[PDB]
C-alpha cells in the first residue's frame, strides 16, 4: 500500500502488462482474516469462495490487466487545451497587427495590383507553367 | 455447442509486419507511378510543348509593343 | 554536509510557490525581455 | 635510417647524456659559430611604397599608431619611407 | 471516481475548438491582414503604361 | 520573378535551369518516397498491442538498410553530376560582361569593344511607376542579347555580394580580389530578376538585378547609345 | 534453430520442475511474455500447476490475464486457450479473470 | 590577323570559375610585349591581342589601379 | 554554503544543473530574437530598421541558440548529469576544470550582449565572413566582442571535451568495455572528439580575423595577398562538425527515450548505432565545402563535396531504421517524452532529406543563400536538436528534481510546439525554391503569403515556450515526489533514486568479468 | 637542499576540515582575498566600461 | 513512473494565476517595446 | 656519473596512493581497481560481492560480449539472482 | 568513505577566478584596441596568473602532499594532457593552412609570386638553423633528464633540466632578436601576417613550455618527484616535444620552403 521514497533500492511493485508477475506482492502485511485466507489457499482452491479468490488476487496485485490497460478521456483535454492556446496565439497576432504594424506598402493597393498583374502578363512572367501560362492571350481572360 | 478450432498463436507480430511492409512498398510504386506522371512528366511535356513551335522574335515584338523594354520601343 | 533531496539540490528555493513564481518570472522574463530592450537601445542611438 | 651512430644496448641516462654533450651541444656550438660568421648588418632595402606592404587599415594600439611592435628604424620603413 | 478528463474533457474539447476557429477566422478576415493571394482567376489586369 | 503563393522554382529561362527543374523533380520524388515510408513505418510500429521485447538479431536487416540507401544515393548522384559537368563544359561566348558588387548596388562593364559601364540601383518604393515591382526594379537594366552564350564575370569592390538570377539558374559570389565566371544563355526575350545573395550590410535587401533580354540588333544600338 | 515443438517442450519442462521456486515461476512467465507468441495451452497448464505447488492462486489468475493480453487484437485466441485449459481449471479450482469480474475496467 | 574579335576566347590554361589569373596574365603579357617592342624599336601593334583580351576580362578598377602603380613604380608584377 | 556549493562546485550533478539553468535562460533570449526576426518579416515593409539592426538580431539569434542554449543543455547539462551515472563513476575526471567550463559561459554571453550594445552591433551572420566583418565595413568593437565571446565559448567546450573523453575512457567499471556503455555515453564521447578537433580551427580562423581587424594582418584581405575565401574554409572546417556536435547528443538521448518508452531493455542493433555515430563523426570532417558551392571552386572539387556529403545518409539511415526497429514490438507508452522522440524521428528525417537535396552542388547554385537552407536547418534544429532536448528534459526532469511534471500539460505543450514549428518552417521551402534570399529584412511582394504564415507559426511557438515555463513552475509548486521508476535494470542513472544523493557511487558497482 | 616533503604532507593532511586552497595557512587566505577582490572589482569595472561604450561620444 | 500525491497541491485557480503571471512576464515588456517602436524610431 | 637523491614511492607515497600501493603488494584490491572474476554463480557457489555497507549495485554482463548490462541493488542476506540470467550474487559486508 | 580510487576535489574558487580572468583579458584587449586603455587587460593578466599559480599549487598539494594521485587518477591526467596537446596541434594546423593557402596561390597584389615582391626572407641557414639545433638539442637534454629521474639521479636530472631550460631561453632570445632584425613586419601583407602570427604563437608556446619546465625544476629541487611518480615532468616533456615538432614544421614550411 504505502510506498516510501527511501525504499528506492528495494524490490518494488509495478503493474505492467509486459511484467505480469512483479518482484513483490502488492500487500505484504496481513490481518487475522487475511492470514487465515493465506492458510486456506494451501488447501483446494475449489473450497475458496469467489470473494476469497478476489481477495487473494488483490493482496498479490494492485490493478488487474483490464484496469491497468483502461483507456482515458485525456485526449479531449490535450486537444482542447492545445486549440485554446493556439486560439490565444491569434489574440497576440491581432494585438500585433493593431498596435505594432503600420500600413503596408502602397504596392498592395487594388489598382496597383491590377496594373502590376497586366505588366507581369506583358513581360510573360512564368509563361511555361507558373503565371502567364494560366492566362489566355487569345481570349484576354484567365484560363478556365 | 462445438469446440473452437485452434487459431494461429505464434509469430503474430512478425506476420503483421510482413503483410504491412509489402503495403508500404506497394504504395511507393503506386505513388511513384503517379508522381512521375502528375509532376515530372507533366513538366517535361509543358516545356516540350511550349518550345516546339515557339517564336522568340514574335514573343519579343509582343513585349516591345506592350512597352516593357528600356532598350526597345 | 549539504541538503539532499527534492527541492534541495538546486540554487533556488521552492519552499514557497509564490516566491518561486516571482523568481522564475524575473529569471525567464529578464531573458526574454533583453533583446527587445537592446533593439530599443540601438533604435534610440541613431 | 639507423642515424649512423650505434649503441642501442640500453637507452639509459648515460647514453642520453652522451648524446647531449657529444652530439646535441656540439651541433649548437657549430651553428652558433656559423651564425656569428654570417652575422653583421645586411644592406637596407631601397624603399618602394608597395601597396601590399606596410599595411595600415587601423592604427596600432601603441606609440603613434604607425610603428610596428618590434620596429627597427634601420630596416623597417614606414608607409611614407625610412625614418629621418 | 471520474477524473478531470471524465468531468471536463468534453467541454475543454468543444470550447477550445470553438474559440480557436472563431479567433483565427476573425484574425484572418477582419483586421486588414494582406495575404497577397494569387491574382490568377481573381484580378482583372489593368493598363499600366 | 516569383509570383504570389508560389510553391516551386521560377520557370526556367535557360536550358540548364530546365535540367535543374527535372533533377529537382527526380530528387523530390525520392524525398517524398523516403519521408512517407518512414512516417508509414512509424505509424505501423505504434498501432499494435502485440509485443516482442526480447533481443532482436540485427545483421540481416542492416544489409537492406545500407545497400538500398546506397543505391538511392547513386541514382541521385548520377544525374546530379551529369548536370554539374554540363554546367562546366566549354561553350564559346559571343560576349563578356562584368558585374561589380558594391554597397549597395551593382555596376556593369561591357568592355569587349568600347568602354561601356554604368551603375544599377534599386528604384525606391516612392518612385515606382504604376505596375512596377517593389524592391525589384532598377534604374539601369542589364541589357543582353537573347539566344547567345554570354560570359558573366563577377567581382566586388567592397564586401561580399552574390549575383543571382533564379530563372536562369545563376548564383555567383562577388568577392573582392577575385574574378568569378559563369555562363548565361536565355532562350527567351524578357525581364529576368534577381537579388543580392550575400549579406553585405545595411541595404543587402535592396540591391536587385534586372536582365533585359532582346535581339542582338537591339542590344547593339542600346550599347552604342550608352557610351 | 529449434522447432516449435522443442521450444514448447523446454517451457513445459521448465514449469514442471517439482521444486520450482517463486522466483523461477516469475522469471519464467516474465521471460516468456517477451516472445512473439501466445504460449501453447500445454505451457500454460504447466505454469498453472507450478502456481498450485507454490500455493499461489493469484499468480494463476494473472497468468490467464497475460495470455489474453499477448493475443492483442486476435480475439479468438484466449477463448480457445481457456477451452483447452478447462479440465485443468476444474481440477485445480482456478477461476478465470472473467469469473472473478477482473476483466472489468 | 584574326579580327572580327568578339570576346576573349576560352583559354585552356584557365578553365575554371576563378578567372583572376587570366585577366592578370593577359595584362602582364600586353605590357611586357609593348616594352619588348619599344626596347627593340619595333611595332607595338603586335601586342594588340593581349590588350583586347585583358580589356574584355579585367574589371576597369583593376586595370586603372595597375596602370597607376606602373606609373608610380609600385607595380609588383615583373614587366 | 551557497557560494561553496554553487560558485565553487566540483560536483557533476550541480554543474549539470547550472548548465541547464544557463541553457534555459539562453533559450528565452534566443526565442525573443527569433520573434523579432519573424515580426520584421510578418508583413511586407520595414518594422525595425534597415538590414543592420535586422542582421544583428539574426546573428545573435544563431549564436545564442547554438552556443548558449543547445550545447550547454546537451553537453554541459545532460552530459554532466547523466554520463557519470551511466558508467557508475563518482564524478567527472576533472571536477574542478568542469566548473570552469561552466563559468566561462556567462562571461561569453556577456561579451555577446556587449557586442550588440556597442556601436551598431555585429550584423555579420553567425558565420562572421570578412570583409563585411572587417574593420572597414564593421568598424569598432562589436565584431571584436563577438570574436572574444566565441573564444571563451571555445575554451569552455574544448576543456569540457577533454573532461568527457577522459572520464568516458578512464572511469568505467574495470569489467565494462567501451562496447558495454550506453548509447548516450557514446554520443557524448564522439561529440567531444568533434569539439576537440574542430574548435581549435575555428579559434585559429577568428584569431586571424581579430588580427586583420587590429594588428594590420591581411589573412583575408586581398590588398595584402590575403583571401576572404580562406576564412570561409577555416570557419566551415569547424562549422560542419559543429552541426554534428549539435545533433549527436540528441541522437544519444533519442536512443534512450525510444528504448525506454518501447518497454525495451536495449536499443535495436547497438553496435550498428555505435558504428553509425562514429561514421557520421568521421564523415562530418570531410564535407565542409558544401557551404561554399557558389564561391567559385573547381568542378571536380564540387563533385567530391557533393558525393562525400551524400554518403552521410547511409549511417544516418541505419540510426533512423534502428529507432523504428526499437519501437517494433514495444509495449508503447505514449509519454510526453515519447511524443518528442517520435516527432524527432520523422521531422529530423525530413530535414536530413532536404540536406541531401542541398548536397547537390548543381541544385545548390539556386538554393544557396535562400530560405530553402533556412527550412533545412530549422527542421534538424528546431524540430531535431530541440525535440531531443525537450524529450530528454521531460524524461529526466523527475531524476534531476525528484518531482513529476503534469503529463497532460506536457502533452499540450508538445502539441502546441509541433503545430508552431511546422507552421513556421514548412512554408519556408516554398520561399526558398521561389528565390527569397537569406538575411533580408524585407522581400518582394510575391513572398508575402508564406512569410505571413511563417510569422504566425513563430507566435504559436512563443505560446509553447511560455507554457513550458509555467509547466516547470507547476511541477516545483505542487511537489509530487517520485516513488518508483520502471526499467532500472537497464537505466542505471535512475538506480540511486530521485534526485540521487550529492555523492553517488562512493562504493563503485560490482561487475565481474567471467 | 633538504627533503621536507614529509613536513608538508603532515601539514596538508591535518584533520582541520580546511579546503586545499586554504590549508597552507593565513597566507592562502590573503592571496585568495586578493584574487577574488581583483576579479570581482575588475568585473564591476568591465560592466562600467560596457555602460560607457554603449553610448556615443560625439 | 509512480509518485506521491502533491505535497502542496496547486488548484485550478492557483494554476490560472501561475499561467497568467508567466504569460504576462513575457508579453508585457516586449509589448511595451513594440508598442513604442515609432517613438524610438523618431530619435 | 650516477648518484642518488630522488625519493622512491616506498619512501614518499602518501594518502590514498600509498594505501593502493601497499594493498597491491599484498594482492589486495580495497579500492576496486580490478574486475572481479566470476564463480559458477550457482546458489551453492554464488558470486561474492564485497561491500562496506549493507547494499551494493551489481552490473551483470549475462553473456560474453552482451552490450546490455543488467543493474540491480544487492542487499545483505540471502543470495539474489540477476533478473536476466539468474546467476547468483551474495553480499559479503565489511 | 569511498572505495574507488578517484579524486573527489575540494570545492574550489579557481574555476570562477579563471573564468573571470578570461572576461577581463578579453574585455581588456577590446579596451586596448578601441578605447586606448590597458587597465582592464592588466587586471585580467594579473588575475589569470594568480589563478594559474593557486590552481596548480593546489594540484601539487593534492598529489605530492595529500596522496590523491592513485594510478587511476594519474592515467586520467595522461589522457587529459594528450588531448590538450591534440587540441593545440589543431590550433596550429589552422595557421599552417593559412600559410599554404596564401603561398601556394600568390595573388596579383603580391606580384603573383612567393615570396611576394618586396619581401626579403631571412636565410634559413642562419639563425633559423641555429634555432632548430637549439630546440632539437633541448629534446635530447630533456630525455636525459627523464632517464636520470627514473634512475633516481637527482644531480643529473637537475643538470639536464637546467640545460633544457637554458636552451628554451636561448631560442626565445634568438627569436626576439630575429624579430627585431627582420626587414619585414606583421603589416607586410600575408607574408608578414603568416610569418609573425605562426612563429609568434609558437614563441608563446616555447615561453609557456619553458615556464612549465621551470616549475618542474623547482619541484625537483624540493624533492617532489619520485623515481616512479612524476607526471608533471612527463607532461612538461610531452609539451616540450610538441613545441619542438611545431618548430620543425614551421622551419620546413615557412623558413625553408617558403623562402
Ligand atoms: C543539427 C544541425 C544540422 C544537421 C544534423 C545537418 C545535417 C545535414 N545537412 Fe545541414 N545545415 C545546418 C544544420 C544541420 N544540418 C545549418 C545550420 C546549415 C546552414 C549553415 C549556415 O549557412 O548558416 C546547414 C547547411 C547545409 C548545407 C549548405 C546549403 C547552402 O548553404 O547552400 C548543406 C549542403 O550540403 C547541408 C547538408 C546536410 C546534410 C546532407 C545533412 C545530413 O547529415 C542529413 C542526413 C540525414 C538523412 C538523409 C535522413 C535520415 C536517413 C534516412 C531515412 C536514410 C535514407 C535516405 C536517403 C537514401 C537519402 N546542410
Ligand atoms: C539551435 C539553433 C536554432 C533554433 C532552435 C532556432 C529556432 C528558430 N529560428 Fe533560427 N537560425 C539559426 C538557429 C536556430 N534557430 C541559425 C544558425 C540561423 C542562421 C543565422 C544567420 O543567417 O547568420 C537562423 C536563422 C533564422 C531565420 C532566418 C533569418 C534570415 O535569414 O533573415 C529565421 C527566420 O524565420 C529563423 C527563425 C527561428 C524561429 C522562428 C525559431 C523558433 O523555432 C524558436 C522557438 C523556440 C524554441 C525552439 C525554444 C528554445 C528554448 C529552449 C529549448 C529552452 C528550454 C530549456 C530546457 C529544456 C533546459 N531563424
Ligand atoms: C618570441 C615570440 C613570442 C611572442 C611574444 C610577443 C608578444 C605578443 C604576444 C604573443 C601572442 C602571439 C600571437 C598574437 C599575434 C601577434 C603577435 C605575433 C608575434 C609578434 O611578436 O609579432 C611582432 C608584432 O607584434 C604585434 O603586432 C603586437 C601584438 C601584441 C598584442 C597581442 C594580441 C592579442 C591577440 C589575442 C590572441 C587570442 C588567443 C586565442 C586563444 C585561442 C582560444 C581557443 C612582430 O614585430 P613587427 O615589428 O611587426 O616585425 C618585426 C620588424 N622588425
Ligand atoms: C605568457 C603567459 C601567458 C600564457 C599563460 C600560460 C603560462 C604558462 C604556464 C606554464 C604551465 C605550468 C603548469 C604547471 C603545472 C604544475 C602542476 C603539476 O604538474 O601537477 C602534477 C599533475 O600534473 C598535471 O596536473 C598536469 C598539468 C598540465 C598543465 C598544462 C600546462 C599548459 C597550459 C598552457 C596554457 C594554454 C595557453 C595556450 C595558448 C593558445 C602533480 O602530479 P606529479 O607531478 O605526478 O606529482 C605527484 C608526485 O609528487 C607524487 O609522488
Ligand atoms: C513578440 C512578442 C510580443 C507579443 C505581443 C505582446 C502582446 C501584448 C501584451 C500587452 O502589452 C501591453 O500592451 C499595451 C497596449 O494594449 C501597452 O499599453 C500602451 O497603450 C495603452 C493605451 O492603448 C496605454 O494605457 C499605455 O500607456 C501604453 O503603454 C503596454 O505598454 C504593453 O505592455
Ligand atoms: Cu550586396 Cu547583399
Ligand atoms: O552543416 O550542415
Ligand atoms: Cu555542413
Ligand atoms: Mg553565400
Ligand atoms: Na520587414
Ligand atoms: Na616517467
Ligand atoms: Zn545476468
Amino acid at each position: 500500500s504505502v510506498v516510501k521514497s527511501e525504499d528506492y533500492a528495494l524490490p518494488s511493485y509495478v503493474d505492467r502488462r509486459d511484467y505480469p508477475l512483479p518482484d513483490v506482492a502488492h500487500v505484504k502485511n496481513l490481518s487475522a482474516s487475511q492470514k487465515a485466507l493465506k492458510e486456506k489457499e494451501k488447501a483446494s482452491w475449489s473450497s475458496l469462495s469467489i470473494d476469497e479468490k478476489v481477495e487473494l488476487y488483490r493482496l498479490k496485485f494492485k490493478e488487474s490487466f483490464a484496469e491497468m490497460n483502461r483507456s482515458t478521456n485525456e485526449w479531449k483535454t490535450v486537444v482542447g487545451a492545445a486549440m485554446f492556446f493556439i486560439g490565444f496565439t491569434a489574440l497576440l497576432l491581432i494585438w500585433e497587427k493593431h498596435y505594432v504594424y503600420g500600413p503596408i506598402p502602397h504596392t498592395f493597393e487594388e489598382e496597383w495590383v491590377a496594373k502590376q498583374t497586366k505588366r507581369m502578363l506583358d513581360m510573360k512572367v512564368a509563361p511555361i507553367q507558373g503565371f502567364s501560362a494560366k492566362w489566355d492571350y487569345d481570349k484576354n481572360e484567365w484560363k478556365k | 455447442s462445438t469446440a473452437l478450432a485452434k487459431p494461429q498463436m505464434r509469430g503474430l507480430l512478425a506476420r503483421r509486419l510482413r503483410f504491412h511492409i509489402v503495403g508500404a512498398f506497394m504504395v511507393s510504386l503506386g505513388f511513384a507511378t503517379f508522381y512521375k506522371f502528375a509532376v515530372a512528366e507533366k513538366r517535361k511535356k509543358a516545356y516540350a510543348d511550349f518550345y516546339r513551335n515557339y517564336d522568340s522574335m514574335k514573343d519579343f515584338e509582343e513585349m516591345r509593343k506592350a512597352g516593357i523594354f528600356q532598350s526597345a520601343k | 554536509h549539504y541538503e539532499e533531496g527534492p527541492g534541495k539540490n538546486i540554487p533556488f528555493s521552492v519552499e514557497n510557490k509564490w516566491r518561486l513564481l516571482a523568481m522564475m518570472t524575473l529569471f525567464f522574463g529578464s531573458g526574454f525581455a533583453a533583446p527587445f530592450f537592446i533593439v530599443r537601445h540601438q533604435l534610440l542611438k541613431k | 635510417a639507423s642515424a649512423a651512430k650505434g649503441d642501442h644496448g640500453g637507452t639509459g641516462a648515460r647514453t642520453w647524456r652522451f648524446l647531449t654533450f657529444g652530439l646535441a651541444l656540439p651541433s649548437v656550438a657549430l651553428c652558433t659559430l656559423n651564425s656569428w660568421l654570417h652575422s653583421g648588418h645586411r644592406e637596407r632595402p631601397a624603399f618602394i611604397p608597395y601597396h601590399h606592404l606596410r599595411i595600415r587599415t587601423k592604427p596600432f594600439s601603441w606609440g603613434d599608431g604607425n610603428h610596428t611592435f618590434f620596429h627597427n628604424p634601420r630596416v623597417n620603413p614606414l608607409p611614407t619611407g625610412y625614418e629621418k | 471516481a471520474p477524473d478531470f478528463h471524465d468531468k471536463y474533457g468534453n467541454a475543454v474539447l468543444a470550447s477550445g475548438a470553438t474559440f480557436c476557429v472563431a479567433v483565427w477566422v476573425y484574425m484572418a478576415t477582419q483586421i486588414g491582414i494582406e495575404w497577397n493571394p494569387s491574382p490568377v482567376g481573381r484580378v482583372t489586369p489593368k493598363e499600366w503604361r | 520573378m516569383a509570383y504570389p503563393m508560389q510553391l516551386g522554382f521560377q520557370d526556367a529561362t535557360s536550358p540548364i535551369m530546365e535540367e535543374l527543374l527535372h533533377f529537382h523533380d527526380h530528387t523530390l520524388m525520392i524525398v517524398f518516397l523516403i519521408s512517407s515510408l518512414v512516417l508509414y513505418i512509424i505509424s505501423l510500429m505504434l498501432t499494435t498491442k502485440l509485443t516482442h521485447t526480447s533481443t532482436m538479431d540485427a545483421q540481416e536487416v542492416e544489409t537492406i538498410w545500407t545497400i538500398l540507401p546506397a543505391i538511392i544515393l547513386i541514382l541521385i548522384a548520377l544525374p546530379s553530376l551529369r548536370i554539374l559537368y554540363m554546367m562546366d563544359e566549354i561553350n564559346n561566348p559571343s560576349l563578356t560582361v562584368k558585374t561589380m558588387g558594391h554597397q549597395w548596388y551593382w555596376s556593369y562593364e561591357y568592355t569587349d569593344y568600347e568602354d561601356l559601364s554604368f551603375d544599377s540601383y534599386m528604384i525606391p518604393t516612392s518612385e515606382l511607376k504604376p505596375g512596377e515591382l517593389r524592391l525589384l526594379e532598377v534604374d539601369n537594366r542589364v541589357v543582353l542579347p537573347m539566344e547567345m552564350t554570354i560570359r558573366m564575370l563577377v567581382s566586388s569592390e567592397d564586401v561580399l555580394h552574390s549575383w543571382a538570377v533564379p530563372s536562369l539558374g545563376l548564383k555567383t559570389d562577388a568577392i573582392p580580389g577575385r574574378l568569378n565566371q559563369t555562363t548565361l544563355m536565355s532562350s527567351r526575350p524578357g525581364l529576368y530578376y534577381g537579388q543580392c545573395s550575400e549579406i553585405c550590410g545595411s541595404n543587402h535587401s535592396f540591391m536587385p538585378i534586372v536582365l533585359e533580354l532582346v535581339p542582338l540588333k537591339y542590344f547593339e544600338k542600346w550599347s552604342a547609345s550608352m557610351l | 534453430h529449434e522447432t516449435d515443438e522443442e521450444f514448447d517442450a523446454r517451457w513445459v519442462t521448465y514449469f514442471n520442475k517439482p521444486d520450482i521456486d517463486a522466483w523461477e515461476l516469475r522469471k519464467g512467465m516474465n521471460t516468456l511474455v517477451g516472445y512473439d507468441l501466445v504460449p501453447e495451452p500445454k505451457i500454460i497448464d504447466a505454469a498453472l500447476r507450478a502456481c498450485r505447488r507454490l500455493n499461489d492462486f493469484a499468480s494463476a489468475v494473472r497468468i490467464l490475464e497475460v495470455v489474453k493480453d499477448k493475443a492483442g487484437p486476435h480475439k479468438e485466441i484466449y477463448p480457445y486457450v481457456i477451452q483447452e485449459l478447462r479440465p485443468t481449471l476444474n481440477e485445480l479450482g482456478i477461476s478465470t479473470p472473467e469469473e472473478l469480474g477482473l476483466d472489468k475496467v | 590577323k584574326i579580327k572580327n574579335y568578339q570576346t576573349a576566347p576560352f583559354d585552356s590554361r584557365f578553365p575554371n570559375q576563378n578567372q583572376t589569373r587570366n585577366c592578370w596574365q593577359n595584362y602582364l603579357d600586353f605590357h611586357r610585349c609593348e616594352k619588348a617592342m619599344t626596347a627593340k624599336g619595333g611595332d607595338v601593334s603586335v601586342c594588340e591581342w593581349y590588350r583586347r583580351v585583358y580589356k574584355s576580362l579585367c574589371p576597369i578598377s583593376w586595370v586603372s589601379t595597375w596602370d597607376d602603380r606602373r606609373a608610380e613604380g609600385t607595380f609588383p608584377g615583373k614587366i | 554554503m551557497f557560494i561553496n556549493r554553487w560558485l565553487f562546485s566540483t560536483n557533476h550533478k550541480d554543474i549539470g544543473t547550472l548548465y541547464l539553468l544557463f541553457g534555459a535562460w539562453a533559450g528565452m533570449v534566443g526565442t525573443a530574437l527569433s520573434l523579432l526576426i519573424r515580426a520584421e518579416l510578418g508583413q511586407p515593409g520595414t518594422l525595425l530598421g534597415d538590414d543592420q539592426i535586422y542582421n544583428v538580431v539574426v546573428t545573435a539569434h544563431a549564436f545564442v541558440m547554438i552556443f548558449f542554449m543547445v550545447m550547454p543543455i546537451m553537453i554541459g547539462g545532460f552530459g554532466n548529469w547523466l554520463v557519470p551515472l551511466m558508467i557508475g563513476a563518482p564524478d567527472m575526471a576533472f571536477p574542478r576544470m568542469n566548473n570552469m567550463s561552466f563559468w566561462l559561459l556567462p562571461p561569453s554571453f556577456l561579451l555577446l550582449l556587449a557586442s550588440s550594445m556597442v556601436e551598431a552591433g555585429a550584423g555579420t551572420g553567425w558565420t562572421v565572413y570578412p570583409p563585411l566583418a572587417g574593420n572597414l565595413a564593421h568598424a569598432g568593437a562589436s565584431v571584436d566582442l563577438t570574436i572574444f565571446s566565441l573564444h571563451l565559448a571555445g575554451v569552455s567546450s574544448i576543456l569540457g571535451a577533454i573532461n568527457f573523453i577522459t572520464t568516458i575512457i578512464n572511469m568505467k567499471p574495470p569489467a565494462m568495455s567501451q562496447y558495454q556503455t550506453p548509447l548516450f555515453v557514446w554520443s557524448v564521447m564522439i561529440t567531444a572528439v568533434l569539439l576537440l578537433l574542430s574548435l581549435p580551427v575555428l579559434a585559429a580562423g577568428i584569431t586571424m580575423l581579430l588580427t586583420d581587424r587590429n594588428l594590420n594582418t591581411t589573412f583575408f584581405d586581398p590588398a595584402g595577398g590575403g583571401d576572404p575565401i580562406l576564412y570561409q574554409h577555416l570557419f566551415w572546417f569547424f562549422g560542419h562538425p559543429e552541426v554534428y556536435i549539435l545533433i549527436l547528443p540528441g541522437f544519444g538521448m533519442i536512443s534512450h527515450i525510444v528504448t525506454y518508452y518501447s518497454g525495451k531493455k536495449e536499443p535495436f542493433g547497438y553496435m550498428g548505432m555505435v558504428w553509425a555515430m562514429m561514421s557520421i563523426g568521421f564523415l562530418g570532417f570531410i564535407v565542409w565545402a558544401h557551404h561554399m558551392f557558389t564561391v567559385g571552386m573547381d568542378v571536380d572539387t564540387r563533385a567530391y563535396f557533393t558525393s562525400a556529403t551524400m554518403i552521410i545518409a547511409i549511417p544516418t539511415g541505419v540510426k533512423v531504421f534502428s529507432w523504428l526497429a526499437t519501437l517494433h514490438g514495444g509495449n508503447i507508452k505514449w509519454s510526453p517524452a515519447m511524443m518528442w522522440a517520435l516527432g524527432f524521428i520523422f521531422l529530423f528525417t525530413v530535414g536530413g532529406l532536404t540536406g541531401i537535396v542541398l548536397a547537390n552542388s548543381s541544385l545548390d547554385i539556386v538554393l544557396h543563400d535562400t530560405y530553402y537552407v533556412v527550412a533545412h536547418f530549422h527542421y534538424v534544429l528546431s524540430m531535431g536538436a530541440v525535440f531531443a532536448i525537450m524529450g530528454g528534459f521531460v524524461h529526466w526532469f523527475p531524476l534531476f528534481s525528484g518531482y513529476t511534471l503534469n503529463d497532460t500539460w506536457a502533452k499540450i505543450h508538445f502539441a502546441i510546439m509541433f503545430v508552431g514549428v511546422n507552421m513556421t518552417f514548412f512554408p519556408q521551402h516554398f520561399l526558398g525554391l521561389s528565390g527569397m534570399p537569406r538575411r533580408y529584412s524585407d522581400y518582394p511582394d510575391a513572398y508575402t503569403m508564406w512569410n505571413t504564415i511563417s510569422s504566425m507559426g513563430s507566435f504559436i511557438s512563443l505560446t509553447a515556450v511560455m507554457l513550458m515555463v509555467f509547466i516547470i513552475w507547476e511541477a516545483f509548486a505542487s511537489k509530487r515526489e517520485v516513488l518508483t521508476v520502471d526499467l532500472t535494470t537497464t537505466n542505471l542513472e535512475w538506480l540511486n533514486g530521485c534526485p540521487p544523493p550529492y555523492h553517488t557511487f562512493e562504493e563503485p558497482t560490482y561487475v565481474n568479468l567471467k | 637542499f633538504e627533503n621536507r616533503v614529509a613536513e608538508k604532507q603532515k601539514l596538508f593532511q591535518e584533520d582541520n576540515g580546511l579546503p586545499v586552497h586554504l590549508k597552507g595557512g593565513a597566507t592562502d587566505n590573503i592571496l585568495y582575498r586578493v584574487t577574488m577582490t581583483l576579479c570581482l572589482g575588475g568585473t564591476l569595472y568591465s560592466l562600467y566600461c560596457l555602460g560607457w561604450a554603449s553610448f556615443p561620444h560625439k | 513512473i509512480t509518485a506521491k500525491p502533491a505535497k502542496t497541491p496547486t488548484s485550478p485557480k492557483e494554476q490560472a494565476i501561475g499561467l497568467s503571471v508567466t504569460f504576462l512576464s513575457f508579453l508585457l515588456p516586449a509589448g511595451w517595446v513594440l508598442y513604442h517602436l515609432d517613438n524610438y524610431k523618431k530619435s | 656519473a650516477s648518484g642518488g637523491g630522488v625519493p622512491t614511492d616506498e619512501e614518499q607515497a602518501t594518502g590514498l596512493e600509498r594505501e593502493v600501493m601497499l594493498a597491491a603488494r599484498k594482492g589486495q584490491d580495497p579500492y576496486n581497481i580490478l574486475a572481479p572474476k566470476a564463480t559458477s554463480g550457482t546458489k551453492e557457489d554464488p558470486n561474492l560481492v564485497p561491500s562496506i555497507t549493507n547494499k551494493r549495485i551489481v552490473g551483470c554482463i549475462c553473456e560474453e560480449d552482451n552490450s546490455t548490462v543488467i543493474w540491480f541493488w544487492l542487499h545483505k542476506g540471502e543470495a539474489q539472482r540477476c533478473p536476466s540470467c539468474g546467476t547468483h550474487y551474495k553480499l559479503v559486508p565489511h | 568513505h569511498q572505495t574507488h580510487a578517484y579524486h573527489m576535489v575540494n570545492p574550489s574558487p579557481w574555476p570562477l577566478t579563471g573564468a573571470l580572468s578570461a572576461l577581463l583579458m578579453t574585455s581588456g584587449l577590446t579596451m586596448w584596441f578601441h578605447f586606448n586603455s590597458m587597465t582592464l587587460l592588466m587586471i585580467g593578466l594579473t588575475t589569470n596568473m594568480l589563478t594559474m599559480y593557486q590552481w596548480w599549487r593546489d594540484v601539487i598539494r593534492e598529489s605530492t602532499f595529500q596522496g590523491h594521485h592513485t594510478p587511476a587518477v594519474q592515467k586520467g591526467l595522461r589522457y587529459g594532457m594528450i588531448l590538450f596537446i591534440i587540441s593545440e596541434v589543431l590550433f596550429f594546423t589552422g595557421f599552417f593552412w593559412a600559410f599554404y593557402h596564401s603561398s601556394l596561390a600568390p595573388t596579383p597584389e603580391l606580384g603573383g609570386c612567393w615570396p611576394p615582391t618586396g619581401i626579403h626572407p631571412l636565410n634559413p641557414l642562419e639563425v633559423p638553423l641555429l634555432n632548430t639545433s637549439v630546440l632539437l638539442a633541448s629534446g635530447v637534454s630533456i630525455t636525459w633528464a627523464h632517464h636520470s629521474l627514473m634512475e633516481g639521479d637527482r644531480k643529473h636530472m637537475l643538470q639536464a633540466l637546467f640545460i633544457t631550460i637554458t636552451l628554451g631561453v636561448y631560442f626565445t632570445l634568438l627569436q626576439a632578436s630575429e624579430y627585431y632584425e627582420a626587414p619585414f613586419t606583421i603589416s607586410d601583407g600575408v607574408y608578414g601576417s603568416t610569418f609573425f602570427v605562426a612563429t609568434g604563437f609558437h614563441g608563446l608556446h616555447v615561453i609557456i613550455g619553458s615556464t612549465f619546465l621551470i616549475v618542474c625544476f623547482f619541484r625537483q629541487l624540493k624533492f617532489h618527484f619520485t623515481s616512479n611518480h612524476h607526471f608533471g615532468f612527463e607532461a612538461a616533456a610531452w609539451y616540450w616535444h610538441f613545441v619542438d615538432v611545431v618548430w620543425l614544421f614551421l622551419y620546413v614550411s615557412i623558413y625553408w620552403w617558403g623562402s
